[PDB]
């Protein structure tokens, strides 16, 4: 098989490189919850996102379902952006 | 337990997030997964309303207006009787009163003296 080479910049590696956005250190996956007193993965078990879902009151249609929808919209937008970049 | 728009309920959570926990308001919405209450909060010296959105199982009906109804029906009865005859019936309630005179008896009960204890 030929040698592997696939160099696309996906427009994020272009924007981030025109200016000086460096990559992140990729240290850990946990955050610190304050009341409670645990380390509560940011995403990976009951992630801090999926917390307004089971909150026992929201203090303003159900707002928690609207929050879920607003998250899903960004997820689908990210997937669409990826598909567009890969088509470029 | 099934709630209607306008009924009265109290908040009761079965930890450290937020504590109303024992207030009382009126249902102003009933969605499929939750219910919505309003609560008049004392903003310094004014009563401004907060619209909270609870869940289903964290709310129960209230009995803060059962005694009024039961007493009105008992009063209907008493006034039916007070028209059936010429009777002073004295419907009004009365605050607890001071006691009257009595005579205790030391027959099988001799007073036993007791002093305080050491250290």
């Amino acid at each position: 098989k030929p040698l592997p080479k696939a160099k696309a910049m996906t427009k994020w590696e272009k924007f981030a490189a025109k200016k000086g956005i460096k990559p992140k250190e990729r240290a850990g996956k946990m955050i610190y919850d304050e009341a409670s007193g645990e380390w509560v993965p940011k995403w990976g078990y009951k992630g801090a996102n999926k917390k307004l879902d089971d909150q026992w009151l929201v203090e303003v249609i159900d707002p928690r379902t609207l929050n879920r929808a607003e998250r899903k919209r960004l997820v689908k937008k990210n997937e669409k952006q990826q598909r567009r970049n890969m088509k470029n | 337990k099934v709630y209607k728009v306008g009924d009265i309920v109290d908040i009761k959570a079965n930890m450290p997030h937020k504590f109303y926990q024992g207030k009382t308001g009126v249902v102003y919405n009933v969605t499929k997964s939750s219910v919505g209450v309003i609560i008049n909060k004392m903003v310094g010296n004014r009563y401004l309303e907060k619209r909270l959105n609870l869940r289903v199982e964290h709310i129960k009906h209230s009995k803060c207006r059962q005694e009024f109804l039961e007493r009105v029906k008992a009063n209907a009865a008493k006034r039916a009787e007070a028209k059936a005859q010429g009777v002073a019936v004295q419907l009004k309630r009365q605050p607890a009163q001071p006691r009257e005179s009595r005579i205790v008896s030391t027959e099988g009960n001799v007073p036993q003296t007791l002093a305080p204890v050491p250290y």
